C-alpha cells in the first residue's frame, strides 16, 4: 500500500518543550544574571584597579630632549599606581646626538629617567607603542611572502606572481636579487634599539635586567624558519640598507626564526594604535626607584605626526588596564535588575490573568 | 538535459550573477586582494545542491507553476537588501577617495605609494573591492533556503497519515512543492457540490409504483428542511433512523422469508418501504402485485449495465455501469428479487424470484445529453409482442403523453409523490411502458429499419422517428435516488468557518434543496439572514420586467439595507483592504441566471462582489463551469485574496486551475482535477486537517523564518564595515576567507532551516480545537515588510554590539592576553567577533523559536560547537598563514569570555526585554493559548485528535 510511516518525526510529533514565560518563570532569571553580573563587574573592576602603568611618549626626543636632563612635558606620559592616586613626579629624559649617523631624519639617543613608586611583581612587559602607523591597509597587509617566511628558496615567479599574499611592490632589486625579507611589511620594520636592562640612578650596583627572549608566542616558530637562500640571490629591503650596507654575505644573513621582534612585527596591528612586546623580565619584581632606558632613535614617525612611546606594566589576566569590562558587566547586571523592577511594576499594578480564555481575541468582542 | 538547463535557470538570478561577477572580478581582474581559488566555494556548492534538488523536482514532476505570496515578498526584500549593500559600498567608495586625499600619512613613507591624482580613481577600485569585500550581505543561500524549507513542508504534508485515505490507498499528494504557505492563508474555499461533499454515488430511496409512494428515509435535505423550521433534528433524526433500522432489519427478514434468491445481498440494500414488502405478497390483493412487479421488471431491463464477476466471488456480480443513477436503479432492482445477469447475443437474462428467464431486446436508443432519455424495444416471447420501456426526466415524460391512454387517477398522485421527492431533495425519474402488438410492431419495425438505412448523419431522422413513436407512452411510476454527504462533512464545515474562512459552494442542484443541504451541512446555521437573488416570479413582477435589472435591484437592495455602503470603486478599494472576519452572520443564495446576469456586466459584478466581501457562507445553484471559473477569478483578481478551490471532476478542473490553491478530491480512478491540481486529498473532510494544521504551521514557519535569515547574515557582513572605519575603509578583511565562507555555509544555516522546517506554536490537537489561531495567517500579521525591517534594525544593532566590544576591550592598549603576548592581528578580532555573533545569532533563533525540540536544540548548540571547533582545527594547521594559532591563543584567554559572555547578553537583552514586555502586557493569541495549554486546558484531547472523524469519541467540552 501507500501508508506513510507512523513515525515520531514524520508526523512532527517530536519530544519537546514549549517554554511560555511567566513572570513567576522570567523576573527570577532576570534577578539571577542581575547579581552575577554585578557581582562578576564588581570583581573585574576591582581586581582591575591594581594595575599598574608607565607610558612615555618620546617621538619629540630629538627636538625637545636637550643635552642635560629636563622634564617630560605633561603630554607625553601617563603614568597610573594605584597606591598612590595623586603621584606625578614628573620623568625626565635626555638626548644624546650622534653626528656620525648620516640619517638626520631619525639619529642619536633619548634617554628616560622615571620614578616608579610602587613594585611591579615579577613579570613585567615593555612594549612599545605606535600612534597613526596605518598597518590595516589593504595592500600593506598583504605584502609578505608565506614562502619566504616557512625558510623555501623561493624563485622570483613564487615570490612575486603568487596569489593574493605576494610581495608585489617590493619583489625584486636593481641587481636581479629577490628581497630575502620582502614586501612592504618586513621592510617597514621598527627600528628603534631598546636597551637589553633598566638602569637604576640610584643603586648602579642592581640594574633591572631586560631580555629579548620570550616576546613573542613558542607556537610561532613552527611557522617561521632559518632561510634556505644562497647569499647570492638576496638583498636586504631597500629600507634595510643601513643594517647590510654590503648585503648579505655568509655570515649576516638574518635568521627569522629566533628573531621574534621581527615576528612581532610581521602580525600587523588591526588598528591605528600598535603595541608590541620588545622586552620582558620574568624573574624579578622591580623595585621602587628612579629607573633609566636608553632608546637608540632609528625609525622616524614624525613624517606622518605618529607617536612611538614604551609602555611599562605588569598587566592583570584581562591583559592592560581597561575599566570596559567591569563597565560594561555592572552596567549589564544594573540594566538586568532595573528591568526586572520596572516588569514587577507593571506586573503589581496592571497583571492580567493568565489562562483566561476571556481575553483571546476573539472571546473578547 | 541537467547541465545547461540546470545551470542557466540557476544564474538567472541576481545573487548568483553577482557571485559569479566576484569571481571573475577576484580571479581575471584580481587588484590582489583575495583568495580567489576557495572564494568560489559558496557559489559552487549552491549551484551544485539547486541542481541536484530541481534535478529531483523535475524527476518528480516527470515520474503551469504557481509562486506564493511570501515570494513576492521575499523578491522585494531582497530588493531592499541590495539597496543596503550598495549604499554601504557607496559609503566605503567615498570615504576611501577622501581619505587618499589626504597629504601626509603613514603610507607616503612606508608603503610606497604616491598621490593618484583625482583621487577618484582609487575611489572607484575602492567601490568594486568593497563589492567583493560585503558578500555574505548578499543573500545568495536564501533561495535554497526557502526551496529546501518548502519540499520539508510539502513532504510533511505527505507523509502525515491522518491525511491518508485507507478505502482509496491514497495520501494527500502534492503536486505543488511551493505553496505550502499559500496553504496557511486561505480566505475563500470554492467547492463543487456533487462530487466532492457528496460521496458520488447514488442510492435508491423511494419509488411511487401506481401512485402507492412506497419508501422511508431520512436525508440530509430533510434534515435541513427541518432545522430551518426550528424542530430537534437531532432527537428527530435519532427516532427515525432507529424506526428505519428495525424497518431495514425486518424488510430483509421477510424478503429472506419471501423467495430465496441467489444474487441478494442485503450489504447494498438501499430501499426501506416496509409498506412495499408487505404489499407484494397480498396487502393490496393482484393488481398492485402486478403493477410492482412490472415496474421492477421494466427497471431491471431498461438499462445499459455490463455486469462481470466480482473478484473476491465469482458468482456475485459487480454491475459497472456508466451513469450512478442506472446502477443504483438496477441494484435495487436486483436486491427486491429481480436480479439481472449476464448478457447474451439476444436480450440478457433475468433471474425474478429465484428462476431464470432471457428477453430479447431489439432496439437501444441510448441515452444522450440532449436526448435526457433511453429507451429500449425489447421483445416479449409468450406470440411475442413489442415492449417499448423508456426512462427520462419527469417533465420530458410529462410532454409525451398519450390523449387517451392516461389514467389521470394515478398521474396526480405520483406528480404529487414526485414534487414530494423533489421537495426532500432527492432526484426524480419517470419511467413509461408502451405495449406493441405484433401486426403494428412489424409496421413500426420495419419503418425503423428503413429510416436506419440512411446514412449521412443518422441522428436526424433517428430522431424524428423517436419524436413520432415516442409521443404516446403509459407511465408507470417514478423512481427516487439520492446523494449522501462525506463523513464528516458538516464537521469540516464549521470547523473552516471558525477558522474565519468563507464558504463558498457551487452547486447544480435546485435552490431550495441546495438550502437545505447546506443547513445540514452546516454552511449555513440558524441566526442567519439567508439573502435570495431568486428570479422568481413575485420578485420579477415587484422590481422590473426584464431579468439582468431584477437581480441589480436586488443587490443593492441586499447592500443598502444590511450594511450602510453601497456599489462603488472607492469601497472596493477599501474593502481591498480589510481581511476581517465579517459580523452579522449573513449568507447569500444566488441562481445560475442570476449569476451569470450579475457576472455580466461591470457594475453588476462590483455590486456582486462587494456583497459577497461580506456573508461568510455563499449558496450558487445551477451553475456552468465557466461560471464557476468566472466567479473564483471575480474573487481572485479582482479584491486581491488568497482562494483556494476543491473539486472533482472536468468542469471543476477550470475551477481549480484558476485559482491560487487548487484540491482535487481523488476518485477510485485518477481524473483530470487529480491531475491538474496542487494537492490531492481522498475525502473532502480532510481539507480540514491540512488547511488549519499545515496551512497554518507553513505560513508561520516561512514567515519567522525569513526575517530571521535577512538579520543573520547582516549582522556578520556589518561587521567587516564597521572594521572599515578603523582601516580606513581600504578593502582589508576584518575575518578570514574560511570564516567568511562558513559563517553562511555551515555556522548559521541548519539553526533557521530547522525553525524553517519544524517549528510548531501549538501542536496539532490545539491547532484543530482552537482553530481561530487561523485568523492571524488570514489577516497577514506574521510576515509583512515592517517585520523584515524591524528584523534588520535589530541585526544592525547586534552587529554594533558585536563589533565594537572586542574593539572596545583591545582599544585602551592592545594588549588582551594574560601573559602580556600579542594578539593585535585583524584575523583575531575577527574570531572575537564572528563567535559573538554566530553565538548571538543561533540564540536568537533559539528565542524565537516556539517549541524547543531536540532536533532543533541540537542542531542550534552544534551549530555554536562547529564555530568553535572550525576555528581549533584551522588553526592547528600550519596551512593558515596569519591565522596559526587562534584558537589556542584566543580560547585561552580570559579577555575573550569576558567579552563574549557580555556581548551575548548585550545583543540578546534588547530583544528579549521586548518580547518579555509583549507577552506579559500585550499578548497574542497564541501565547495565550500557551498559557492556557501550560496550564493543562487540553488535557484530555487525545494526541492524535480529527475533531472532523465519526468513529471518534467525543470529549468532555
Ligand atoms: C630603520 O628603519 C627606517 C624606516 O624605514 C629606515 O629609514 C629608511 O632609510 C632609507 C635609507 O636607509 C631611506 O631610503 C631613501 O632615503 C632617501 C630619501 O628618499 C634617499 O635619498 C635614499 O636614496 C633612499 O631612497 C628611507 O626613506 C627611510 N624610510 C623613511 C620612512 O624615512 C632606516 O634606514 C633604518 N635604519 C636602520 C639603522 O636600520
Ligand atoms: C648597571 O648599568 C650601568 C649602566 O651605565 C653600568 O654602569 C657602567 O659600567 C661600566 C663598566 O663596564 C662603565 O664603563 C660605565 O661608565 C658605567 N656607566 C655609567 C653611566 O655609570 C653598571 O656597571 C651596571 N651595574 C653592574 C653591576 O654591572
Ligand atoms: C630569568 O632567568 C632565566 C633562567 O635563569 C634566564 O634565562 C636564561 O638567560 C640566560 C642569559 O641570562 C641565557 O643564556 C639562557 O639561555 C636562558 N635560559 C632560558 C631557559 O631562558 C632569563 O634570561 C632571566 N631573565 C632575565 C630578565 O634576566
Ligand atoms: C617641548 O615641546 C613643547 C611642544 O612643542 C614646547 O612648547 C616646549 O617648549 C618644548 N620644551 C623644550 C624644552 O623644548
Ligand atoms: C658579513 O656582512 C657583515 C655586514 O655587517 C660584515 O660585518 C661581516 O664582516 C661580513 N662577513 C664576512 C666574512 O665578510
Ligand atoms: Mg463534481
Amino acid at each position: 500500500n501507500r501508508r506513510p510511516k507512523e513515525d515520531a518525526f514524520t508526523q512532527q510529533r517530536l519530544a519537546a518543550i514549549n517554554p511560555v514565560l511567566t513572570p513567576r518563570t522570567v523576573l527570577p532569571l532576570y534577578l539571577l544574571i542581575a547579581v552575577v553580573f554585578v557581582i562578576v563587574g564588581g570583581c573585574i573592576l576591582a581586581q582591575n584597579s591594581k594595575v599598574d602603568e608607565v607610558t612615555i611618549y618620546y617621538q619629540d626626543c630629538m627636538t625637545n630632549a636637550t643635552s642635560s636632563w629636563s622634564d617630560i612635558p605633561s603630554e607625553h606620559w601617563q603614568f597610573v599606581f594605584h597606591k598612590y592616586k595623586t603621584y606625578n613626579t614628573a620623568p625626565q629624559w635626555r638626548f644624546v646626538d650622534d653626528e656620525s649617523d648620516d640619517f638626520t631624519k631619525q639619529r642619536g639617543t633619548c634617554q628616560i629617567r622615571f620614578t616608579t613608586p610602587s613594585d611591579m611583581k615579577n613579570n613585567v612587559y615593555l612594549n612599545y607603542v605606535l600612534e597613526k602607523f596605518a598597518a590595516n591597509h589593504r595592500r600593506y597587509v598583504l605584502s609578505f611572502s608565506e614562502d619566504q617566511i616557512r625558510g623555501e628558496d623561493a624563485s622570483y615567479e613564487t615570490v612575486h606572481d603568487a596569489t593574493g599574499i605576494n610581495c608585489k611592490p617590493l619583489s625584486k632589486n636593481a641587481d636581479g636579487k629577490i628581497y630575502y625579507p620582502c614586501g612592504l611589511i618586513a621592510n617597514s620594520m621598527f627600528n628603534d634599539t631598546f636597551p637589553l636592562q633598566l638602569t637604576n640612578v640610584g643603586d648602579t650596583s642592581n640594574n633591572y635586567s631586560l631580555t629579548n627572549k620570550g616576546i613573542n608566542w613558542e607556537s610561532d616558530k613552527k611557522r617561521y624558519k632559518k632561510t634556505k637562500y644562497n647569499y647570492t640571490q638576496i638583498a636586504p629591503p631597500p629600507y634595510w640598507e643601513k643594517m647590510y650596507p654590503d648585503g648579505y654575505n655568509e655570515t649576516n644573513i638574518p635568521d627569522i626564526q629566533d628573531w621574534e621582534e621581527f615576528q612581532n612585527w610581521m602580525r600587523p596591528g588591526a588598528f591605528d594604535k600598535i603595541t608590541k612586546l620588545i622586552r620582558i623580565n620574568k624573574n624579578d619584581t622591580l623595585p621602587a626607584g628612579e629607573y633609566q632606558l636608553d632608546i637608540g632613535l632609528h625609525w622616524p614617525v614624525l613624517e606622518f605626526n605618529g607617536k612611538k612611546g614604551i609602555y611599562l606594566t605588569h598587566g592583570s589576566h584581562l591583559g592592560g588596564r581597561n575599566p570596559f569590562l567591569g563597565i560594561v558587566y555592572l552596567i549589564g547586571g544594573c540594566i538586568c535588575a532595573a528591568m526586572a523592577l520596572i516588569l514587577l511594576t507593571f506586573w503589581l499594578f496592571g497583571g492580567r490573568k493568565i489562562a483566561d480564555a476571556s481575553s483571546l481575541s476573539w472571546n473578547m468582542k | 538535459t541537467f547541465l545547461p538547463k540546470n545551470i542557466l535557470f540557476q544564474f538567472h538570478n541576481f545573487a548568483n550573477v553577482y557571485f559569479l561577477v566576484l569571481i571573475i572580478l577576484g580571479a581575471f581582474q584580481i587588484f590582489g586582494v583575495t583568495n580567489p581559488g576557495l572564494s568560489a566555494v559558496p557559489l559552487v556548492v549552491i549551484v551544485i545542491i539547486t541542481a541536484i534538488k530541481d534535478a529531483i523536482e523535475d524527476s518528480r514532476r516527470t515520474v503551469p507553476t504557481k509562486k506564493s505570496r511570501i515570494s513576492r515578498e521575499l523578491n522585494f526584500s531582497v530588493v531592499i537588501n541590495f539597496v543596503l549593500l550598495f549604499i554601504l559600498c557607496f559609503v566605503s567608495g567615498i570615504a576611501n577617495g577622501v581619505y587618499y586625499d589626504k597629504k601626509g600619512r603613514s603610507r607616503f613613507s612606508y608603503e610606497f605609494g604616491t598621490i593618484a591624482g583625482s583621487a577618484a580613481t582609487n575611489g572607484f577600485v575602492s567601490f568594486w573591492v568593497a563589492v567583493i569585500l560585503y558578500q555574505s550581505l548578499v543573500p545568495i543561500s536564501l533561495y535554497i533556503s526557502v526551496e529546501i524549507i518548502k519540499t520539508a513542508q510539502a513532504a510533511f504534508i505527505y507523509g502525515d497519515v491522518l491525511l491518508y485515505n485507507a478505502k482509496l490507498d491514497y495520501p494527500c499528494t502534492p503536486k505543488s512543492w511551493n505553496i505550502s504557505d499559500d496553504l496557511g492563508q486561505v480566505e475563500y474555499i470554492f467547492s463543487d457540490k456533487t462530487g466532492t461533499l457528496t460521496q458520488n454515488v447514488m442510492e435508491f430511496k423511494k419509488c411511487t409504483i401506481n401512485g402507492v409512494s412506497y419508501g422511508r428515509a431520512y436525508t440530509e435535505a430533510l434534515a435541513g428542511l427541518r432545522k430551518r423550521q426550528g424542530i430537534d433534528v437531532e432527537t428527530e433524526g435519532r427516532r427515525e433512523k432507529a424506526e428505519i433500522a428495525k424497518d431495514r432489519d425486518t424488510m430483509i427478514d421477510e424478503l429472506r422469508a419471501l423467495s430465496g434468491n441467489s444474487q441478494f445481498y442485503p450489504e447494498e440494500v438501499t430501499f426501506v418501504s416496509k409498506e412495499f414488502v408487505r404489499d407484494l405478497k397480498g396487502a393490496s390483493g393482484e393488481v398492485q402485485q402486478r403493477c410492482c412487479e412490472h415496474f421492477m421488471l421494466a427497471l431491471a431491463l431498461c438499462h445499459s449495465v455490463l455486469v462481470e464477476a466480482n473478484p473476491d466471488n465469482p458468482k456475485k456480480l459487480d454491475l459497472k455501469a456508466q451513469s450512478p443513477d442506472e446502477a443504483a436503479l438496477v441494484a435495487t432492482a436486483r436486491d427486491v428479487g429481480f436480479s439481472f445477469v449476464g448478457k447474451t447475443k439476444k436480450g440478457l437474462i433475468i433471474e425474478m424470484q429465484g428462476i431464470q428467464k432471457e428477453f430479447e431486446i431489439l432496439n437501444i436508443l441510448e441515452f444522450n445529453s440532449s436526448r435526457k432519455r433511453m429507451s429500449c424495444i425489447v421483445k416479449i416471447p409468450g406470440e411475442p409482442r413489442a415492449l417499448l420501456i423508456c426512462k427520462g426526466a419527469d417533465s420530458i415524460i410529462y410532454s409525451r403523453l398519450s390523449r387517451q391512454s392516461n389514467s389521470e387517477a394515478i398521474l396526480e398522485k405520483t406528480a404529487l409523490h414526485l414534487e414530494q421527492y423533489a421537495t426532500e431533495g432527492l432526484r426524480t425519474l419517470c419511467i413509461a411502458q408502451r405495449e406493441l402488438s405484433w401486426s403494428e410492431y412489424e409496421k413500426w419495425n420495419e419503418k425503423y429499419d428503413i429510416a436506419a438505412a440512411s446514412l449521412a448523419n443518422r441522428e436526424d431522422e433517428l430522431e424524428v422517428v423517436a419524436d413520432s413513436i415516442e409521443r404516446e407512452l403509459i407511465l408507470l411510476g417514478g423512481t427516487a435516488i439520492e446523494d449522501r454527504l462525506q463523513d464528516g462533512v458538516p464537521d469540516c464545515i464549521e470547523l473552516l468557518a471558525e477558522a474565519g474562512i468563507k464558504l463558498w459552494v457551487l452547486t447544480g442542484d435546485k435552490v431550495e434543496t441546495a438550502i437545505n443541504i447546506g443547513f445540514s451541512c452546516n454552511l449555513l446555521n440558524n441566526e442567519m439572514e439567508l439573502l435570495v437573488i431568486k428570479t422568481t416570479g413575485d420578485d420579477v413582477k415587484e422590481f422590473g420586467s426584464e431579468p439582468s435589472e431584477i437581480v441589480d435591484a436586488l443587490l443593492s437592495k441586499y447592500l443598502k439595507e444590511y450594511f450602510n455602503l453601497t456599489g462603488s470603486e472607492e469601497e472596493i478599494f477599501e474593502a481591498k483592504k480589510d481581511h476581517e472576519f465579517p459580523k452579522g452572520n449573513y449568507a447569500i443564495v444566488i441562481d445560475g441566471d442570476a449569476l451569470k446576469l450579475a457576472l455580466y456586466g461591470e457594475d453588476i459584478r462590483r455590486k456582486f462582489l462587494l456583497l459577497c466581501k461580506n456573508c461568510r457562507a455563499v449558496l450558487c445553484c445551477r451553475v456552468s463551469p465557466s461560471q464557476k471559473a468566472a466567479v473564483v477569478k471575480l474573487v481572485k483578481d479582482s479584491l486581491d485574496v488568497m482562494t483556494l478551490a476543491i473539486g472533482d471532476g472536468s468542469n471543476d478542473v477550470a475551477m481549480i486551475q484558476s485559482a491560487d490553491v487548487g484540491i482535487g478530491i481523488a476518485g477510485e480512478e485518477g481524473r483530470q482535477a487529480v491531475m491538474c491540481s496542487d494537492y490531492a486529498i481522498g475525502q473532502f473532510r480532510y481539507l480540514a486537517r491540512l488547511v488549519l494544521v499545515h496551512g497554518r504551521w507553513s505560513y508561520k514557519r516561512l514567515a519567522e523564518m525569513i526575517p530571521e535569515f535577512f538579520y543573520k547574515n547582516m549582522i556578520f557582513a556589518l561587521a567587516l564595515f564597521w572594521y572599515g572605519i578603523y582601516n580606513d575603509f581600504d578593502g582589508s578583511y576584518l575575518y578570514e576567507y574560511t570564516y567568511m565562507m562558513f559563517y553562511n555555509l555551515a555556522f548559521t544555516s541548519l539553526p533557521v532551516i530547522f525553525l524553517g522546517i519544524l517549528d510548531q506554536d501549538v501542536n496539532d490537537t490545539i491547532s484543530l480545537v482552537v482553530p481561530q489561531l487561523y485568523r492571524v495567517g488570514i489577516l497577514r500579521k506574521e510576515w509583512n515588510q515592517r517585520k523584515f525591517l524591524w528584523y534588520m534594525l535589530d541585526g544592525l544593532y547586534q552587529s554594533i554590539i558585536c563589533f565594537f566590544f572586542p574593539y572596545l576591550v583591545y582599544h585602551k592598549n592592545m594588549i588582551v592576553t594574560s601573559n602580556g603576548l600579542g594578539l593585535d592581528h585583524r584575523y583575531f578580532v575577527g574570531v572575537y567577533v564572528t563567535t559573538i555573533a554566530v553565538i548571538s545569532c543561533n540564540t536568537y533563533v533559539l528565542l524565537h523559536q516556539y517549541r524547543w525540540d531536540w532536533f532543533s536544540g541540537l542542531f542550534i548548540a552544534l551549530s555554536c560547537l562547529v564555530v568553535f571547533a572550525w576555528t581549533g582545527i584551522w588553526s592547528s594547521a600550519i596551512a593558515s598563514r596569519e591565522f596559526f594559532k587562534a584558537a589556542a591563543r584566543i580560547y585561552g584567554a580570559p579577555s575573550f569570555w569576558a567579552v563574549f559572555f557580555v556581548a551575548v547578553l548585550f545583543c540578546l537583552l534588547p530583544r528579549f526585554t521586548y518580547d518579555s514586555f509583549q507577552k506579559f502586557f500585550y499578548p497574542t493569541d497564541v501565547e495565550i493559548v500557551r498559557e492556557m495549554w501550560q496550564h493543562g486546558h487540553f488535557d484530555h484531547y487525545p494526541p492524535g485528535y480529527d475533531p472532523t472523524d465519526p468513529n471518534r469519541p467525543k470529549v468532555t467540552k
